RNA sequence: AAGAACCUUACCUGGUCUUGACAUCCACGGAAGUUUUCAGAGAUGAGAAUGUGCCUUCGGGAACCGUGAGACAGGUGCUGCAUGGCUGUCGUCAGCUCGUGUUGUGAAAUGUUGGGUUAAGUCCCGCAACGAGCGCAACCCUUAUCCUUUGUUGCCAGCGGUCCGGCCGGGAACUCAAAGGAGACUGCCAGUGAUAAACUGGAGGAAGGUGGGGAUGACGUCAAGUCAUCAUGGCCCUUACGACCAGGGCUACACACGUGCUACAAUGGCGCAUACAAAGAGAAGCGACCUCGCGAGAGCAAGCGGACCUCAUAAAGUGCGUCGUAGUCCGGAUUGGAGUCUGCAACUCGACUCCAUGAAGUCGGAAUCGCUAGUAAUCGUGGAUCAGAAUGCCACGGUGAAUAC
């Protein structure tokens, strides 16, 4: 906010093996705050993307994600008269929050046959970066790398 | 010092004891006073000007000490010397003393 | 055996009631359980603060009925009467139960 | 507050607790599946007329005891909403206080 | 009228009930009825004789009517008239005998209801407001209060516009709630309308 | 012999004796398998147990009544944490400084007057 | 408006009543009261049988009813621009002021500004200011941990036997339960800061810095809303604008807007088996159990003015089988017959279950609202209003996030 410089909370840990940035995707994709669906449906995801491609369910997710790991994002920021975008670096914290945010968004459509099946087919794509979400990621690099004169 | 003063809190009771500190070197000495003064030996006339104007709006003499950057308008009998040297100030103070005590004869 | 059964709105008021009722009979009827609990029962109600519009602003109170057993155990002379006639420091509905 | 309606809902309770209450009957027994389907049922309904328009339960509105406002009723205080509230800051209702939790 | 009630707020922390009694929720209305009807014929009949409060308590289907004011002699009459005049003429609509019980205090300047009939019947003889509210609030600090506060409001003075004055003197928290605060209002119908008068005493702190 | 803990977390309350023997949980008649353990939050119960090992120590007679399934498990979590105490600080220093003792009260907040849900404003609107 | 079928009703049509429906006085005649018939939309008129005490001033009394005049009653008729009281808003924003002193011819100023800190003219420091009041904070309620009394219609770990229902003996350990206390108060340490206030971090601790939430609403503004809840100044009707009643309307519909619910579906619809709540209501009412129907409900009928009895089966959730992205088993609007429940009466104008029907709707333009935590989002439960009648209001509980650069 304005004075309050609190800082971020600190989230339960998985259920599963130990592990809080899919903790954070589960988190990220609740509606209606039904949890347990949730998890079901990440783990069904999760093992469904390691048995094809062979690799475990935390590995597995780390590849993907940063195919779909933004750079920098483009936002507001007008200095006394004309309002233009200004191209920057994004935190860590919420570059990969942003990119499993863009994951599960490009998951919400394409739909295949169920969640889980979506989920595990758009990670699939982005390990091999032909995705969705890679082609979010890409929209924002052209939004950047062309107005890169305001700095 | 006798009564009250661990009663209702610790932290109230170092509260009264910072206002008594402050009251005290604030309106310390002239806690006895129980009237009004009837004369002011006051060490400066620039600085503190508000002192004499208050004690000038009375029938009190205001006799002071004064350098040369003060004004000696308002005071009684004007007394040359300096104000920030320590050692004029208690030349001055310890004849002022040793006068005003002797007359207690 | 005597079920005693007291209420009352003032809990510093039904303590001290209950404290009475239950030394002036446990001196000569001795053998009580004292003063049960029984918890309270809380009637709530919302007004409206306002005779007309500005529904929004509503007035919410509540009335606390504190309750509590004696629950005497045998039924002596020393008890059966002297908890009858002597029905002072009222504001207490006291229910006397065979 | 409209004393005529006042006076009229008194007369309503006057006239409801003395014919209603006492001859229900008529209404609550009679009209029963029994030997009594035939014309004895007809006849009950018919005489379940003999009674005014009023005399009814559900012409009763319960207005409030001091006013006699139609709105805002409390069924367990007899008053509206306005004067129990003040009645209740004034100091008049036992142990009704502001609610706080 | 955006302030709480001193007294409805504080109705379980320092000031107590009016009316003291249990009942349960069949005849709970019937005698909420019967105190108001009694409260109200009482105040009617002894307008003239300084009722600051009146408590109402029912010891075993018998109520009790505390009467605390100023003036008991005027109340009570000589040889006592008046008091079983008045039990009569309550036990009447009551339904049960009724035990009355008078109470004077000997300090009338520091109730919140009596100052409130002071000012009122001030003003009833065309009273300068101004005055009234200053002699008052004099007699009162004169007499013992840690603070007072008056407030009038209406067509004082004969206007044709409302204006409210309230004067204080003293420390009067209201939003303190173990002070001890007395407070009551008064209206006063006279030639040109109605004028209200409220009251704030600080007795105590505690 | 047998410890007692009691715990409870959002309109929960529970009580846990604990016994030295076997490594099962019997929870108001149910194993823990049955009671919630095929529900997500399987091992909220067993997260301060590993730290501490649970397998061939002691075992769990667990009551618990109140609240839901994370509520009712989440006392359960509670419980244990202050039945460890003839097992004393000198575990829960460890135990402390991963939580499995922050009460956490957090109750819901009652609704308010005007309001919806106790935050959720009716919809206001200019004009 | 916490709940329009009649009632409520203050509106309209129609029929009536008139010192009047509601209240007091005089005089006259009759106990009051009760049953019942005729005409009518009913208000009402005309009647027919009954009943005669409470004390004797006893030319009757203490009530009740029939009639005549006058004082009067009545008005939801107007005036919130005559008012009281109450309420909303700026705004729980942190400000609004006074006493004395001082400056200024004076209106006024200082105090209340200035360096820091805080949610806060909170605090500290400086300073012709020294103090104080209403405000802030605290005091109040609830929750969060623990200690003490009692242990029931509450519980039951350690024991006795079990139709393993704490059902029964047995206990005051445990949960819950209503009271009285402890604690959380910048309490200690490190750094920074003018060695001040204070900020950051740490140890113990359930809780760190106003722990979470609520009530509490400053001088005053809007010449704000209410004289339709209530009281009242004045204007008016007072054979009427007062009063009673049958029916209708407040539910009318070429249209526009606000507030919510239902959805638009696959983290989901449907059928089956399963587990976990809190808070409350109850007697001309809640209404076990048993019998009937697919059903709403009906008949008999225990317990309960209540930690026992009822409301009352908690749903989301978990597993199984179906549905393959279709306007489809999502969706349930509208429509015809029949039935159940309240009520004197359910057409105008109630709710409910079933039979047939199935719409628009495939995520919504400009624009715009709420929320930073158990909050949002989502799911269910209870209560006031009430004869019956909520998707609204109030309250409770389950799962439970993201972001704050
Ligand atoms: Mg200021």
């Amino acid at each position: 906010p304005r004075r309050r410089v609190i800082g971020q909370r600190k989230i339960l840990p998985d259920p599963k093996f130990g592990s809080e940035l899919l903790a954070k995707f589960v988190n990220i994709l609740m509606v209606d705050g039904k949890k347990s669906t949730a998890e079901s449906i990440v783990y069904s995801a999760l093992e469904t993307l390691a048995q094809r491609s062979g690799k475990s369910e935390l590995e597995a997710f780390e590849v993907a994600l940063e195919n779909v790991r933004p750079t920098v994002e483009v936002k507001s920021r007008r200095v006394g008269g004309s309002t233009y975008q200004v191209p920057v670096e994004v935190r860590p914290v919420r570059r990969n929050a942003l990119a499993m945010r863009w994951i599960v968004e490009a998951a919400r459509k394409r739909g295949d046959k169920s969640m889980a099946l979506r989920l595990a087919n758009e990670l699939s794509d982005a390990a091999e970066n032909k995705g969705t979400a890679v082609k979010k990621r890409e929209d924002v690099h052209r939004m950047a790398e062309a107005n890169k004169a305001f700095a | 010092q006798d009564g009250t003063f661990d009663k209702l809190t610790k932290k109230e009771a170092l509260m009264r004891t910072r206002e008594l500190e402050k009251l005290e070197n604030s309106l310390g000495g002239i806690k006895d006073m129980g009237g009004l003064p009837d004369a002011l030996f006051v060490i400066d006339a620039d600085h503190e000007h508000i002192a004499i104007k208050e004690a000038n709006n009375l029938g009190i003499p205001v006799f002071a000490i004064v350098d040369t950057n003060s004004d000696p308008d308002g005071v009684d009998f004007v007394i040359p010397g300096n104000d920030d040297a320590i050692r004029a100030v208690t030349l001055y103070l310890g004849a002022v003393a040793a006068t005003v005590r002797e007359g207690r004869s | 055996r005597i079920r005693i059964r007291l209420k009352a709105f003032d809990h510093r008021l039904i303590d001290q009631a209950t404290a009475e009722i239950v030394e002036t009979a446990k001196r000569t009827g001795a053998q009580v359980r004292g003063p049960i609990p029984l918890p309270t029962r809380k009637e709530r109600f919302t007004v409206l603060i306002s005779p007309h519009v500005n529904k929004d602003a509503r007035d919410q109170y509540e009335i606390r009925t504190h309750l509590r057993l004696v629950d005497i155990v045998e039924p002596t002379e020393k008890t059966v009467d002297a908890l009858m006639r002597l029905d002072l420091a009222a504001g207490v509905d006291v229910q006397i139960s065979l | 507050a409209k004393q005529s309606m006042k006076a009229r809902e008194v007369k309503r309770v006057a006239l409801a607790d003395k014919y209603f209450a006492k001859r229900a009957e008529l209404k609550a027994i009679i009209s029963d599946v029994n030997a009594a389907s035939d014309e004895d049922r007809w006849n009950a309904v018919l005489k379940l007329q003999t009674l005014p328009r009023d005399s009814s339960p559900s012409r009763q509105r319960n207005r409030c005891r001091q006013t006699g406002r139609p709105h805002g009723f409390l069924r367990k205080f007899g008053l509206s909403r306005i004067k129990v509230r003040e009645a209740a800051m004034r100091g008049e209702i036992p142990g009704l206080k502001k609610a706080s939790w | 009228g955006q302030k709480v009630h001193p007294n409805g707020i504080r109705l379980g922390i320092v000031k107590p009930w009016n009316s003291t009694w249990f009942a349960n929720t069949k005849e709970f209305a019937d005698n909420l009825d019967s105190d108001f009807k009694v409260r109200q014929y009482l105040t009617k009949e002894l307008a003239k004789a300084s009722v600051s409060r009146i408590v109402i308590e029912r010891p075993a289907k018998s109520i009790r009517v505390t009467i605390h004011t100023a003036r008991p002699g005027i109340v009570i009459g000589k040889k006592g008239e008046d008091v079983e005049k008045l039990r009569k003429v309550v036990a009447d609509i009551a339904g049960v005998p009724a035990q009355i019980n008078i109470a004077e205090v000997r300090k009338p300047e520091l109730d919140a209801k009596l100052v409130a009939d002071s000012i009122t019947s001030q003003l009833e003889r065309r009273v300068m407001f101004r005055r009234a509210m200053k002699r008052a609030v004099q007699n009162a600090m004169r007499l013992g209060a840690k603070g007072i506060k008056v407030e009038v409001s209406g067509r004082l003075g004969g206007a044709e516009i409302a204006r409210t004055e309230w004067y204080r003197e003293g420390r009067v928290p209201l939003h303190t709630l173990r002070a001890d605060i007395d407070y009551n209002t008064s209206e006063a119908h006279t030639t040109y309308g109605v004028i209200g008068v409220k009251v704030w005493i600080f007795k105590g702190e505690i | 012999n047998q410890y007692y803990g009691t715990g409870r977390r959002k309109s929960s309350a529970a009580r846990v004796f604990i016994k030295p023997g076997n490594g099962k949980i019997v929870i108001n008649q149910r194993s823990l398998e049955q009671y919630f353990g095929r529900e997500t939050a399987r091992m909220v119960v067993r997260q301060p147990l590993e730290l501490v090992d649970m397998v061939e120590k002691l075992d769990l007679y667990i009551t618990v009544k109140g609240g839901g399934i994370s509520g009712q498990a989440g006392a359960i979590r509670h419980g244990i944490t202050r039945a460890l105490m003839e097992y004393d600080e000198s575990l829960r220093s460890e135990l402390r400084k991963a939580g499995f003792v922050t009460r956490d009260a957090r109750q819901v907040e009652r609704k308010k007057v005007g309001l919806r849900k106790a935050r959720r404003r009716p919809q206001f609107s200019k004009r």
